[PDB]
């Protein structure tokens, strides 16, 4: 029982770690997208500046 | 608090409808910080409201978290754990042995979950893992 | 944010229409920041299938249909990472190039090289990202 | 009390079989409480004579054949003696060790030395055996 409880804690924690990594990676991509986008708003800079 | 969690919620909302699928309750809890078992999620996904619901708003979820807060907090305590495969007390276990414990014992994880985990776990050139460091990384938060 | 005057500077011929592939640049000359994806989705959700050019009325109808998404691209005034967790305030030039040229709607290395001209770099090899984001946008 | 999941924690390899000598520990993992003798009798009443391992079907058939004797071992909740006759409620650590390591299906001295860790002992040299039986089981 104690070995099984130690394994369930390990895989609950692993499942809680994985989603946080997957979220963190998604945030890194999403962060790139919204900066890449704001820089390509500088068509403005070509057009009037 | 609620600002980081709202940005997490706004990332789970994909459609932009204000509401995430009820199936993604246990990933949203885990994304915020908590570890919950998928039994604990079933025992608090049931309701008469959210049991009937197909999707859940951020006010609903915040209400669920307030109701179950103690149980939800109890999932974040675990920093120490013990595991054999090592009998000799090297401090190390192979990636094969780690996969066997995770996928063949307990609740059972998938191989894709284990393959995902070994993208944020140090593994040496021998193919072994310091399990004391690995427990510290997984509990790190 | 429709502007007939801005359209008249894209129309260089006085035909009344502009090429369908200058749709992204016209939005980002008006105000609007839409993603290259968002630009493709707005064209694809109209049967502008065979359309080689767009008139000002057609462009007006697309912006009115998509006003909510398009407005969202001009709310943002600040820009956190999620590439510093230590809270040093610094990021390596290597990580900064990698996010720009490997993640999302990838910049070219030549575009990134342009953005690191006149950007200070320490002896660790790190750049103040708060100054770098301000220096890119506040221009 | 058959449990396939418990069998899958005894099978580690995933061969579908477990050693015939892990039969007592698997029954006891499940919930049952059979003697080492009853475990041998259960094996010996099948021509598993030459069998080195058991599959889950074989183990299922044995538990079904012997359900009545095996169930009996999880009825009991209280335990008397027959060591005490005075009815003092006390037994010497010497007599307690002797019944454990010399009678029946003998425990090792190292097993008994584990169970007398944290067990109070008076100046006569006697232990409350009611507390000692409760402390072993109620844990």
């Amino acid at each position: 029982q104690c070995m099984r409880d130690a394994t369930i804690a390990l895989q609950a924690l692993l499942r809680g770690y994985l989603v946080r990594n997957k979220y963190q990676m998604m945030l890194r991509e999403h962060k790139s997208i919204i900066i890449q986008k704001h820089v390509r708003g500088w068509l403005a800079r070509v057009h009037y500046h | 608090q609620i600002a980081e969690f709202k940005e997490a919620f706004s990332l789970f909302d994909k459609d932009g409808d204000g509401t995430i699928t009820t199936k993604e309750l246990g990933t949203v809890m885990r994304s915020l910080g908590q570890n919950p078992t998928e039994a604990e999620l079933q025992d608090m996904i049931n309701e008469v409201d959210a049991d009937g619901n197909g999707t859940i708003d951020f006010p609903e979820f915040l209400t669920m978290m307030a109701r179950k807060m103690k149980d939800t907090d109890s999932e974040e305590e675990i920093r120490e754990a013990f595991r054999v495969f090592d009998k000799d007390g090297n401090g190390y276990i192979s990636a094969a042995e780690l996969r066997h414990v995770m996928t063949n014992l307990g609740e059972k994880l998938t191989d894709e979950e284990v393959d995902e985990m070994i993208r944020e776990a140090d593994i040496d050139g021998d193919g072994q893992v310091n399990y004391e460091e690995f427990v510290q990384m997984m509990t790190a938060k």
